[PDB]
């Protein structure tokens, strides 16, 4: 952030920056993820292969990373991020929970056992998944407000 | 229309008619003044101020009488109200739509050296009361 006009560019700067970017996606701060992306418009462009892997991963995340989970891993085994990619990998997304499986789709053990099964919430996915008077109280207040204006 | 009169003898007419010693009450007495026929026969007479006797218990009893008896305030049957309301609002909507022409022309006219129609307080009150009737409908009962 410091002006640091004398700042001598080093290949580390690009490598370290991507580590935040890769981590940021890991900590599901997606808004922050793009925030950093727009901070380095001159870096991403088409060069800076160092940080190119996370963006591809992010695109795959907004797209079907679930299928592309191992595609990006195989796209480049390492970019000085041998451990860096590890955090993301172990942080497998699980938003697919809003579906049916477990003798209803059966595919997507330990996963089927975690917290009893999947992540824990709901039940066995195969078996997982009006009133005016209540409106009366709420409406009553609203109507008076209109009258309250006609006071003065 | 009630009134009170009292006669004056013709012996003391040399003396003042009604010796007055209070401006406020004399002026209030004159405020009714004298009626045409009264002047036609005002002589040998002098009207005397009348007023309703103080009234509290009777006043309070009457006031209680009005709410429940002299006007619709039974307060238990106090609340067509959904049958004819549609038609009344239809009439008034059509009438206001028609009346909207006159303000249109009025605005159309230039400086040149019947827009006032109201008709909106009535709708306001009527339909706001009808909507409020939901309070009785949904809670006061059941």
């Amino acid at each position: 952030f410091d002006y640091k006009e004398q700042l001598p560019e080093s290949a580390y700067m690009h490598q370290l920056l991507g580590l935040n970017l890769l981590f940021l996606l890991s900590q599901n701060r997606v808004a922050e993820f793009h925030t950093e992306l727009e901070r380095l418009p001159a870096k991403d462009i088409q060069t800076n292969v160092y940080i190119k892997h996370p963006v591809s991963l992010e695109q795959y995340l907004m797209e079907g990373s679930y299928n592309k989970v191992f595609l990006a891993k195989g796209n480049i085994p390492a970019e000085s991020y041998t451990f860096f990619i590890d955090i993301l990998l172990d942080t497998i997304r699980d938003e697919i929970a809003g579906c049916i499986e477990k003798a209803y789709e059966k595919i997507l053990t330990d996963y089927a056992k975690k917290r009893g099964w999947v992540l824990g919430p709901n039940n066995y996915y195969s078996f997982a998944s009006t009133t005016i008077p209540s409106t009366e109280l709420a409406k009553q207040v609203i109507e008076y407000a209109r009258q309250l204006e006609m006071i003065v | 229309v009630i009134d009170a009169f009292r006669l004056i003898n013709a012996n003391m007419m040399v003396l003042g008619h009604e010796p007055r010693q209070t401006t406020s009450n004399l002026g209030h007495l004159n405020k009714p003044s004298i009626q045409a026929l009264i002047h036609g026969l005002n002589r040998h007479y002098y009207s005397i101020t009348i007023n309703y006797r103080k009234n509290e218990l009777e006043q309070k009893m009457l006031l209680n009488l009005h709410k429940k008896s002299w006007m619709e305030g039974l307060t238990l049957q106090d609340y067509v109200v959904k049958e004819m309301l549609e038609l009344a609002k239809n009439y008034n909507k059509a009438v206001e739509e028609e009346d909207k022409m006159t303000p249109e022309q009025l605005a159309i006219k230039n400086v040149g050296k019947r827009h006032l129609e109201e008709h909106v307080d009535v709708l306001m009150t009527s339909n706001i009361v009808q909507c409020l009737a939901a309070m009785l409908d949904t809670v006061v009962f059941k």
